[PDB]
């Protein structure tokens, strides 16, 4: 049915962003009921309010030469609402594996050699 | 023309460039047209002894 | 018949076109778009930031000793205008032929310069750059 | 069937009964000789290749 495919909700702190045949319409919507194109057009909701994540089992060369592997390192993190549309046409909704978890190890081993 | 030292270590970056000035300086009078973009060499793999020499 | 058409193009990629294995002067952007239904082919290269890695990398140290990276990510980014160039002189694949290829010699080059110490601790944060 | 769909990045020549025609052929569609012409496509660009145990 029309209704049951289109119809979709926002979670709160969450804005969405959809997709029209891969395009990224420029119209984000925020928190609540809303009504998209049914077949064509996919949502995606990216959470804007504080976020947490984490990366396992760091490795860390001590400039004395020895290994110490850091079991959890933990970013909590947070995107104003405007930005959404910006931080998804680039980097794509995952943006946080690409650009804080990947160089979480890299960033970690530079500060401890 | 070069020791085991020198071809292992220190002209490891002149080997490549060695290589490609001798096959170009060839093939510019053999076949014009073509060209050599570039060249690369992995490490040799010396004999185990002086292997564990090192 | 009408199926082929059409074809999605994914934001942040760019779509090229061969004729019959001859690359159009025209480029799609993202969004829906057709073209001729069996005789042109597509596909889309990506032109936002990427990344992709090598593994087991060796690098042999001034004092004959070699060290293997475990991994070595490269992330790179190709602007919108210069794609058609890209594609033509290399293929839709131009990053094994451009950057991963020569990864390992670019390593070794420096490695055979610095020692064992220079390059596992003192220089590693000058690995990347 | 004759019709032979030159690659991009590729340049064609051709054989009639083993001998080259002067006539090359860059990308795209083309038509030759049913059958006593034979064509072959070289890459003109950026090509890698290696030798391995030297
Ligand atoms: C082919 O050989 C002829 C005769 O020696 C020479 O003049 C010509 O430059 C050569 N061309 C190529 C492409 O090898």
């Amino acid at each position: 049915v029309l209704l049951y495919a289109s119809i979709h909700k926002i979670e709160e702190g969450h804005l969405a962003v959809y997709y029209r045949g891969g395009a990224l319409l420029t119209s984000p919507s925020g928190p609540g009921y809303h009504i998209m194109l049914p077949f064509i057009t996919t949502f995606r909701s990216v959470q804007t309010t504080l976020q947490t994540d984490e990366v396992k089992n760091v490795p860390c060369g001590t400039s004395g030469g020895v290994m110490i592997y850091i079991d959890r390192i933990e970013v909590v993190n947070m995107l104003a609402p405007y930005a959404v549309f910006d931080i998804v046409r680039n980097y794509t909704a995952d943006y946080d594996k690409t650009l804080i978890f990947n160089k979480i190890h890299h960033e970690l081993n530079q500060f401890c050699s | 023309a070069h020791t085991l030292q020198e071809v292992y270590i220190e002209l490891f970056d002149q080997i490549d460039e060695n290589l490609k000035q001798a096959l170009q300086k060839d093939l510019n009078l053999m076949a014009p047209g073509l060209t050599i973009q570039a060249v690369r060499v992995t490490k040799p793999k010396i004999p185990e002894a002086i292997r564990r020499n090192f | 018949s009408l199926f082929s058409a059409v074809h999605k193009i994914e934001e942040g990629h760019i779509g090229v076109y061969y004729r019959g294995g001859a690359l159009l002067t025209s480029t799609s952007g993202p969004g829906f778009h057709l073209m001729l239904p069996f005789i042109t082919s597509y596909k889309s290269v990506q032109t936002t930031l990427q990344t992709d890695e090598v593994k087991n990398v060796p690098c042999g140290t001034s004092g004959g000793v070699m060290i293997y990276f475990d991994r070595i990510e490269v992330v790179n980014f190709l602007v919108p205008n210069a794609v058609y160039d890209i594609v033509k002189n290399y293929t839709a694949d131009y990053d094994k032929a451009l950057i991963f290829n020569k990864i390992h010699h670019e390593l070794n080059q420096f490695c055979s310069v610095h020692t064992l110490q220079e390059v596992y601790i003192e220089l590693f944060d000058q690995i990347d750059e």
